[PDB]
């Protein structure tokens, strides 16, 4: 347990956007208290996460410390300005945060952080419709922002306009063909959206996600259940009926195999057997 | 420098 | 051979290498210091990102069903939709870019000239391969010899060989694609060429045969632990 | 392992020693002026062995290759991470109220 | 399948680093041995294929996911290696055999 | 299915790129691509030849000219064919 090890752990926990605020805030506090001078400016990015975790963790005592250090180091910085905006939003102080973001925008119009923070404020206030409208307007100038695209898709899913969410996930897959998570989420959204005309797309995209990653057993039994629903639908044609029955049988075989592997990996009561007891039904 | 001129003429040639 | 003065090594051989190495480092650091991003307004970045989205769609729309793709096509290149139709609009910048382009080679040649004056009249090192006699006037600047072997080189060309052979070292230590070496503007035409290209593009839903190519082999499952 | 790095160091040292030997041998000729015109077998064997070991170490020092298939490092990315969207964080959750304000 | 630009760039960078280091070392060794003329140049080629063999050992089995083909292992940046090889060759042959 | 819950229903400007209506709208060049460099290479070659003593007084310019249009084409012959 050396400061390099926790530094690498924090770097990994930053590269993939985790939100285990307690662990990251504890590690960051240890780093900035014990090994603050053991390494150079690489802690400064840490000083971002550490405060955000604090706002997530509720421990506001060190949020002021980190903010004051960053401000005294970086006067008139748009990143630190957004960070102050988040500090203000931590206590639902929305008017001052909005004014600060407007000042940032009038100082620099190409900044994208201020728009995202202001729409985060709007969605925190519960005005979902105006938040969706603001995101739609913001994308009209910044088509291609994958993060905002996925956030808009998630908001549409929450508000249950599954057509727009499916469209946004389609264009997200356009952006990133090789991410199986997007394919799985789009298959789920399409399955939830409607019937056979969308069930076919859902099962095709579930198969695509399985091809892109064999371990996504979530999408595995998602494909299984989509095929089963297609089978149970009277409108399915005879050739479609036998095709989806074959797909369901293959998926069931894969599910029994996967749960047998789950069995050999652990050592306990055979709940996985109970699990395939469900498949036999 | 004659050498500098004779080696910077290609530099103008290299740019063009 | 030739009994060259030992003091030529400690003051004409090593200092040339050190000068070349650290001048390359200086040039790279000055290049990164000088580079400043030009201010971009909303419209230019917006259209650049829009054409980025269009090109990535053209590249990998195969993973998107047919109706979504042809709706993309309607949105992009079709009178009725309106997009791609109602979307269009000594100078300092030229001098600055010309100076920046010039400063990548000219400092090396000026250093070479200064070295040629400063270290004129020596024989620094013997190039270990038999260069041609016709190359004599540039390898042996500042030497009045006539029958000297062409493999003996003066200071200027030795420095030139050093600056040619040190770029790989720069990439080794400085970082990949370093700037120490020796070696869209218009959106309307871009809009029109994207129009024509995406008109020429077709659709091939890559999911039409994914299941059959998936059914053939069992799913990899080892390493679940 | 890290010892590879140490290995390459000694390799360079070996090469450096070879240089010294070669220099001395050259002085030999510069004081013998005989028709030898040949390096000692010891120095050339030492130089070649140092080259071999140093190159073998360097190959390890270069690093580790990375796979081209984009679904390699993304295999372990669970859906609980990709959904966070760090720019669009919201602080109106139960975390603040539950935890110490 | 789906190539990732970052990984292929990293592979190219590590291959280039290994090639540059081996070419510089080969130049130093050829300068040490006092090789002169064509016999020197051939040595470089030999050194190169030696590195290739080592790279074949480094990639080893299952290299198909590392490179599209073995070709960049052999002829990857050969001229860039040759320039540094001749520089270090002249350097060492100058500060060893000339004086 | 005893747990077939439906989550669709009410659908509420429009998101950019969205369009609700389902619309039903739906040798040779290699010779020119090879002759391009086959005709551009002599131009640089002719310029280098007509340079004369300027080319002689510019040893580096000749190498760059011979590596720009020629040499690179031979080195990137596979790339040229694949393009
Ligand atoms: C006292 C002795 C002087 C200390 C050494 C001088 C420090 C020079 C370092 C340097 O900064 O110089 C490196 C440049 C790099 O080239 P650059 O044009 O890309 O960066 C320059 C950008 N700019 C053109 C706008 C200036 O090259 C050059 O000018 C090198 C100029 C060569 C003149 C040698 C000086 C002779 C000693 C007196
Ligand atoms: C007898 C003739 C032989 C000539 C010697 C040249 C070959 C010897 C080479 C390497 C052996 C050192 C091994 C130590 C491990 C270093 C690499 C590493 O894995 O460790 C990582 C760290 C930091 O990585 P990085 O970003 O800095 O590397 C650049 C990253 N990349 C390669 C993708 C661009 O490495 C660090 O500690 C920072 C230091 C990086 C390596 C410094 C060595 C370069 C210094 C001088 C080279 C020649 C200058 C003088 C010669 C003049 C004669 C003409
Ligand atoms: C690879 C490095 C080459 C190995 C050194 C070979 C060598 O040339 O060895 C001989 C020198 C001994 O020269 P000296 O001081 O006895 O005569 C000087 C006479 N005076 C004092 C009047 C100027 O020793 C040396 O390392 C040469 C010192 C300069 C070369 C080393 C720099 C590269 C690191
Ligand atoms: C001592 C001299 C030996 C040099 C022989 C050599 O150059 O190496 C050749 C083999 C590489 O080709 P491969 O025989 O493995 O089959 C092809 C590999 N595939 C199926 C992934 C395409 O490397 C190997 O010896 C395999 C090294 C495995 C070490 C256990």
């Amino acid at each position: 347990v050396t400061w390099e090890e926790m530094r690498d752990k924090m770097r990994k926990w930053r590269e993939e956007n985790s939100r285990n605020s307690e662990q990251i805030v504890e590690v960051g506090e240890e780093l900035i208290n014990e090994y603050a001078s053991k390494l150079g400016d690489d802690i400064w990015i840490i000083y971002e996460q550490v405060m955000i975790a604090a706002l997530d963790y509720g421990r506001d005592d060190l949020a002021l410390f980190c903010l004051q250090e960053l401000r005294r180091q970086f006067p008139g910085s748009h990143r630190v300005k957004r960070l102050t905006g988040m500090r203000f939003e931590a206590m639902e102080r929305y008017d001052d945060a909005i004014q600060l973001y407007d000042r940032i925008l009038q100082e620099d119009p190409t900044n994208t952080a201020a728009r995202k923070r202001k729409i985060a404020i709007r969605k925190a206030q519960g005005k979902n419709v105006e938040a969706i409208r603001e995101l739609n307007e913001y994308l009209e100038q910044f088509v291609g922002d994958q993060e905002a695209w996925h956030e808009l898709a998630e908001l549409y899913i929450n508000e249950h306009d599954y057509a727009k969410a499916a469209f946004c996930l389609e264009e997200l897959m356009m952006t990133n063909p090789h991410n199986h998570l997007y394919c799985q989420q789009y298959a789920e959204v399409k399955y939830t959206q409607g019937g056979l005309e969308n069930l076919e797309l859902s099962r095709k995209y579930f198969a695509q996600a399985l091809k892109l990653n064999n371990r996504n057993m979530r999408a595995l039994f998602g494909l299984y259940m989509s095929a089963s629903h297609i089978a149970s639908n009277p409108k399915a044609s005879a050739k479609t009926k036998k095709d989806n029955m074959k797909y369901a049988s293959w998926a069931a075989s894969q599910i029994n195999r996967a749960y047998q592997f789950a069995g050999r990996s652990k050592k306990e009561t055979k709940y996985s057997l109970k699990a395939v007891e469900d498949m036999l039904e | 420098n004659p050498m500098v001129m004779m080696m910077v003429l290609p530099l103008l040639i290299f740019v063009l | 051979e030739l009994l060259l003065d030992s003091n030529i090594r400690l003051w004409v051989v090593l200092p040339i290498v050190i000068i070349t190495f650290f001048v390359g480092m200086i040039r790279h650091y000055v290049s990164i210091l000088l580079q400043s991003d030009k201010k971009l307004t909303q419209e230019q970045v917006s259209d650049s990102q829009v054409l980025i989205r269009s090109r990535v769609l053209r590249e990998n729309g195969k993973y998107i069903p047919k109706q979504s793709f042809l709706t993309r096509k309607y949105y992009f290149n079709n009178p009725e939709d309106g997009f791609f139709k109602k979307t269009k609009r000594d100078p300092t910048m030229l001098t600055d870019m010309m100076k920046g382009n010039v400063t990548n080679v000219l400092p090396m040649i000026l250093i070479g000239g200064w070295i040629n004056m400063t270290f004129s009249g020596f024989v620094t090192t013997k190039v270990p391969f038999p260069l041609t006699l016709r190359f004599k006037p540039m390898l042996q600047q500042g030497i009045e010899l006539l029958t000297l072997d062409a493999s003996w080189v003066s200071s200027a060309s030795w420095y030139f060989l050093n600056v040619f052979g040190l770029r790989s070292i720069y990439s080794l230590i400085l970082g990949q694609d370093n700037a120490a070496d020796q070696s869209p503007a218009d959106t309307n035409k871009a809009f029109k060429t994207e129009w024509e290209a995406l008109e020429l593009t077709d659709h091939q839903w890559a999911l039409d045969d994914v299941e059959e190519e998936l059914m053939a082999k069992d799913l990899h499952f080892e390493g679940m632990f | 392992p890290s010892l590879w790095k140490g290995l390459v160091g000694i390799g360079l040292f070996a090469l450096a020693h070879a240089a010294f030997s070669a220099a001395q041998h050259r002085s030999y000729m510069r004081l013998t002026e005989k028709e030898d015109e040949s390096l000692p077998i010891d120095i050339v064997l030492q130089t070649l062995l140092a080259f071999a070991v140093t190159c073998y170490g360097i190959v390890h020092i270069a690093g580790e290759f990375k796979d081209m298939d984009a679904t390699s490092e993304l295999k372990n990315k669970t859906f609980d991470t990709l959904r966070n969207h760090p720019s669009f964080y919201v602080f109106n959750h139960r975390g603040r109220v539950l935890f110490r304000p | 399948p789906f190539i990732s630009e970052a990984a292929v760039r990293g592979n190219a960078a590590v291959l280039d680093y290994c090639r540059t280091s081996v070419s510089a070392l080969s130049g130093a060794t050829a300068g040490i041995l006092g090789l002169t003329g064509l016999y020197g140049f051939i040595f470089y080629l030999l050194a190169s294929v030696l590195l290739s063999l080592l790279l074949i050992l480094k990639a080893g089995r299952r290299w198909n996911k590392y490179f599209k083909s073995r070709r960049p292992l052999f002829t990857g940046g050969l001229i860039g290696g040759l320039f540094t090889y001749v520089l270090f060759w002249t350097f060492l042959y100058g500060m060893v055999h000339v004086y | 299915f005893k747990w077939a819950i439906e989550l669709s229903g009410p659908g509420g400007l429009y998101p950019v790129g969205y369009l609700d209506k389902q619309v039903p709208d739906t040798e040779k060049r290699c010779w020119d691509i090879a002759l391009g460099p086959l005709k551009q290479i002599p131009m640089n070659l002719f310029i280098m030849y007509m340079a004369g003593n300027t080319i002689s007084i510019f040893p580096t310019m000749m190498v760059c000219m011979m590596a720009w249009r020629p040499i690179q084409a031979l080195m990137a012959i596979s790339a040229t064919f694949k393009m």
